RNA sequence: GGCACUGCGUAG
RNA sequence: CUACGCAGUA
């Protein structure tokens, strides 16, 4: 019994932890934007989420996608606000080149916000 | 037979280079690796040993 | 020359080459070369290719061009011709129209109808009423079906007014309802398909209804994007708080299922948790161009890799065994199995091997014939529904899959859930569907390949719901000897030998066979385990309305056709395969075995030209099995029950899910009734979309040599008692390297070290009897280095190194 | 830190 | 027959 509340409290708390995670100001818009209420998941997190992680393999698909400092995907605008390498540490928008490549640990994990 | 005991060694040595806290680096780590498992498939003796102190030499720079 | 013909007359019947503007070659020929492919005799699909500017002439002198998991490439090939197939409906739409208004009553075979899409025939028409005249279009269609997914034939639709050089079409982004759309697509290309077709396989009259509706969505789910697959979640307020919760899936080929109880408690708690909506819907947007599958979500702030550490290493045995003159140069026993280790990147690697799943097709009256074939090996088992009290769990210490792993295993979440509750959930799943989050997770084992291997642990509400589902059936024919499937058979005591002998059972010139399965847990076509999942679920006729065997096949589809994938801490979507973590892994494969393999019968009994045959009995049986085939609507259970016993006493089959040991009768497979090894790898080309290689597979002539491999076990006549005994070794290296190379430093060392050679030493004894003397050697070996681990640690131990205690384990005593 | 099956091992 | 640990197979 002890065990099966203890686990009842936490289910309903990390439900509640991702509901303060979640924001309702693109969700209700598009939740009322469909006419039956109803919406695939997918199309969640390419509506409202605010932070986008792209995960770039080799130097070619950074420079077809996310070059510059600002880029765009999924029909909208982002802007790079960190890049880091495999080893979880900061690499400089400077520091990705053709010649530096051979010295960064790919992959390289770029994060970015909403604009 | 040296292809044996040096497939062996070179096991150990991808161990030892395991619990030294090497596959933090992903490239170091991503080297020793297809080392070892090069080592392990090959079928050429000497192939063997060259790769074997190449990743002994990864183990002797730290 | 040599013309494949659709044949069905007096005398012959079948899908046969023959000896007997308009161009060179008809829709037909391409339909043959494209289904029953030898890459011996590539010829008329090389000129096919090339005439029609699908490749050039170089293309064919690169090897391995046919192959789609080493040359993927050939899928573009093959696309090319897709439009022109294209066409082919269009125009033949128009025909069966012009003769609907001719008053023409005729059959429509593949063997007329050029490449240019042109009919230029019109014999076998009869006049009747104007405006009335119906077509006979069921072999056309059929036959043509897997050439319109291997083609992709459909691309065309994805583009606006349906014009390849025109750009996309823009579907909204919240549009999941597509049946309209599926509707059009069935209107203009199946128009007189007159069977019934529901988009929603809701609204499907049984099980075969579902497989031919599912069969029609899967080629129309192609044209769709795949953002609206998935669960369709809704806002709702519980407690004052809005949650986001899925309230219906779509499937690619179920198309929408809507739950019934939608309503805005510890189940409810689990079936909130364990839905994606609530995880996808607060995580951050990924994209992951580590791979061409689709991304969903990314669950925390972090990708992690994962690396698989190299394994430990035995000095006290490999030292023992190099004194006793074991591993010397040019030994015939050496270490081929080793530990590898992998980098970060190799989880999402092996991950990235879906991409060989694609979306086939299958042919649908040749599905339902073999699903009503495959049911007879069946009927020997019960099964059905249980009670929570009834169901038998091996293990509770495992894990409970995501994201119940973070509160503990599946041994809290049993003792939490009462068994009112999880009959409660059970009577949920049968009305609901219940989306759920797997985990693959990198597997750390000895393997002779450096490719790594992933386990996909599934959710504990999957895994209650189907123990409950199907327990019953699963230890019926885990608990059954002397049939087709072999699985809960113990290989000691005499079982390979009864094995054997069953498998030897009355055939003629027997011969044996066995082939292997590439990529078969990847590559599996989602309708054949959609099949599977049906046949299993045909016990639950007594227990189960048809709603809920529905629902229940949606729950299955949703929870391991179309899961969602936690791996590295990121959400993708599964193209499909199964998951090797499933409760029903084994079976399903093993019915999806037995399905290829009466496939493959099927397939030369048909195409063999008929005329040459020289029995009568044969030649009726293929014509009863043509017009029973694509030309009887309702089962014809009196021609099941003689097409089985006929594939009983000349195909006598030995499957555990992915081995197969085939003892046929040499004379008819050598005549074509019976398939051979070119049979079944032509059906995996044309329906497991791979390429099964000549090395893979292995024949024998003598019986007494027995099979060459099966479960990874080699098979010898031996002597004992004064009979001769069919006995199973393994390979040497595979041992040696087990006794070499342990999982962790805790096996080192210790007592448990014992037991562990003991149970090497129980399955190596055979070799003993091999006739090569370091095989007989290595159980020697095994048996000296125990009894100096006895005399390390240290008079009933002293039975572990005497060799009565495994002369014991094979003979049929017990 | 996955399912199913078989076989051994120490305790009743 | 139950609990636990190991080994083999897919
Ligand atoms: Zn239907
Ligand atoms: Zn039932």
């Amino acid at each position: 019994e002890d065990k099966r509340a203890k686990v009842t409290s936490a289910m309903q708390t990390m439900l509640f932890t991702m509901l303060r995670k979640l924001d309702n100001d693109a969700l209700n818009n598009i939740i009322n934007n469909a006419r039956d209420g109803c919406v695939p998941l997918n199309i969640i997190p390419l509506t409202t989420a605010a932070k986008l992680m792209v995960v770039i393999p080799d130097y070619n698909t950074y420079k077809n996608t996310c070059d510059g400092t600002t880029f765009t995907y999924a029909s909208a605008l982002w802007e790079i606000q960190q890049v880091v390498d495999a080893d979880s540490k900061i690499v400089q928008l400077s520091e990705i080149s053709m010649d530096n490549s051979p010295n960064l640990a790919w992959p390289l994990i770029v994060t970015a916000l909403r604009a | 037979s040296k292809m044996s005991d040096v497939k062996c060694t070179s096991v150990v040595l991808l161990s030892v280079l395991q619990q030294l806290r090497v596959e933090s680096s992903s490239k170091l780590w991503a080297q020793c690796v297809q080392l070892h498992n090069d080592i392990l498939l090959a079928k050429d003796t000497t192939e063997a040993f060259e790769k074997m102190v190449s990743l002994l030499s990864v183990l002797l720079s730290m | 020359v040599y013309r494949a013909f659709d044949i069905y007359n007096d005398k012959v019947a079948g899908f046969a080459k023959f000896l007997k503007r308009l161009t060179k070659y008809t829709m037909a020929d391409l339909v043959y070369a494209l289904r029953h492919f030898d890459e011996g005799n590539c010829d008329t699909l090389k000129e096919i290719l090339v005439t029609y500017n699908c490749c050039d002439d170089d293309y064919f002198n690169k090897k391995d061009w046919y192959d789609f998991v080493e040359n993927p490439d050939i899928l573009r090939v093959y696309a090319n011709l897709g439009e022109r197939v294209r066409q082919a409906l269009l125009k033949t739409v128009q025909f069966c129209d012009a003769m609907r208004n001719a008053g023409i009553v005729g059959v429509l075979t593949l063997d007329n109808q050029d490449l240019n899409g042109n009919w230029y025939d019109f014999g076998d028409f009869i006049q009747t009423t104007p405006g009335s005249g119906v077509p006979v279009v069921d072999s056309y269609y059929s036959l043509l079906m897997p050439i319109l997914t291997l083609t992709r034939a459909l691309t065309a639709e994805s583009h606006v007014d349906t014009d390849l050089t025109k750009p996309y079409i823009k579907w909204d982004l919240l549009k999941y309802d597509f049946t309209e759309e599926r509707l059009k697509l069935f209107d203009r290309y199946f128009k007189y398909w007159d069977q019934t077709y529901h988009p929603n396989c809701v609204n499907c009259l049984d099980d075969r209804c579902i497989l031919h509706c599912a069969n029609f969505n899967v080629l129309f789910s192609t044209v769709f994007p795949p953002t609206s697959f998935g669960p369709l979640v809704r806002k709702i307020f519980v407690d004052g708080v809005p949650f986001v919760v899925s309230t219906g899936y779509h499937f690619r080929e179920l198309g929408v299922v809507h739950n019934q109880d939608v309503n805005l408690s510890f189940k409810e708690l689990l079936v909130y948790a364990a839905d994606p909506a609530m995880h996808a819907a607060s995580g951050n947007l990924l994209l992951d161009k580590r791979t061409t599958c689709f991304s969903v979500a990314a669950l925390t702030n972090n990708v992690a890799f994962q690396t698989v550490k190299p394994g430990n290493f035995n000095k006290d045995f490999y030292d023992f065994a190099v004194s006793k003159g074991f591993f010397k140069e040019g030994s015939s026993v050496e270490l081929k199995h080793f530990f590898f280790a992998q980098d970060g990147n190799a989880a999402i690697s092996d991950y990235d091997y879906y991409r060989y799943n694609l979306p086939t097709m299958c042919d649908i009256r040749q599905l339902l014939f073999v699903v009503e074939v495959v049911d007879k090996y069946f009927d020997c088992y019960d099964g059905g529904c249980i009670n929570a009290n009834q169901v038998i769990v091996n293990n509770l210490d495992k894990s409970a899959g995501f994201p119940f792993n973070k509160w503990g295993k599946a041994r809290l979440y049993y003792d939490s859930m009462s068994y009112e509750d999880q009959d409660a959930l059970f009577a949920y799943t049968k009305r609901n569907v219940i989306p759920t989050i797997t985990q693959m997770n990198l597997k750390y084992a000895i393997s002779a390949k450096n490719r790594a291997r992933t386990v996909a642990g599934v959710s504990i509400c999957s895994t209650m719901t189907n123990r409950q589902f199907h327990q019953k059936l699963l230890k019926s024919i885990a608990a059954t000897r002397g049939a087709t499937v072999v699985i809960g058979t113990s290989k000691f005591y005499g079982g390979w030998h009864n094995m054997l002998k069953t498998v030897y059972s009355d055939v003629e010139n027997p011969h044996l066979m066995g082939w292997d399965y590439p990529k078969c847990d990847r590559a599996m076509p989602n309708m054949l385990r959609i099949m599977a999942s049906l046949v299993l679920a045909r016990k639950h006729t007594t227990c189960c309305s048809l709603s809920h065997r529905f629902y229940r096949l949606a729950n299955e589809c949703a929870q391991v056709l179309s899961e969602m994938v936690m791996c590295g801490g990121s959400l993708y979507v599964k193209p499909g395969g199964t998951s090797s973590g499933d409760a029903t892994t084994a079976y399903a494969n093993s019915v999806f075995n037995i399905c290829q393999a009466v496939t493959a019968n099927v397939n030369a009994l048909l195409s063999t030209d008929g005329n040459k045959i020289a029995d009568k009995y044969v030649r009726n049986l293929q014509h009863r099995l043509y017009e029973c085939l694509y030309r009887n609507r309702d089962v014809d259970t009196d021609f099941v029950n003689e097409f089985y016993a006929y594939l009983r006493k000349h195909f006598s089959m030995m499957i555990l899910s992915d081995d197969a040991v085939v003892c046929f009768n040499s004379t008819y497979a050598s005549q074509g009734l019976v398939a051979s090894i070119k049979n079944f790898k032509s059906v995996l080309y044309y329906q497991n979309n791979v390429f099964m290689s000549e090395a893979k597979c292995w024949t024998e002539t003598d019986l007494t040599k027995g099979p060459h491999e099966f479960c990874s076990q080699h098979t010898m006549l031996v002597k004992q008692g004064d009979d001769y005994v069919y006995l199973p070794y393994p390979d040497p290296s595979r041992i040696l390297g087990a006794g070499c190379f342990v999982d962790d430093i805790v096996k080192t060392d210790g007592t448990l070290m014992i037991e562990r050679f003991v149970s090497l030493a129980i399955d190596a004894y055979p070799l003993t009897k091999h006739p090569n003397q370091e095989y007989a050697d290595v159980f020697h070996l095994y048996l000296q280095y125990i009894r100096k681990l006895h005399d390390e640690l240290t008079d009933n131990t002293s039975r572990y190194w005497e060799p009565e205690f495994y002369e014991a384990m094979y003979t049929p005593h017990t």
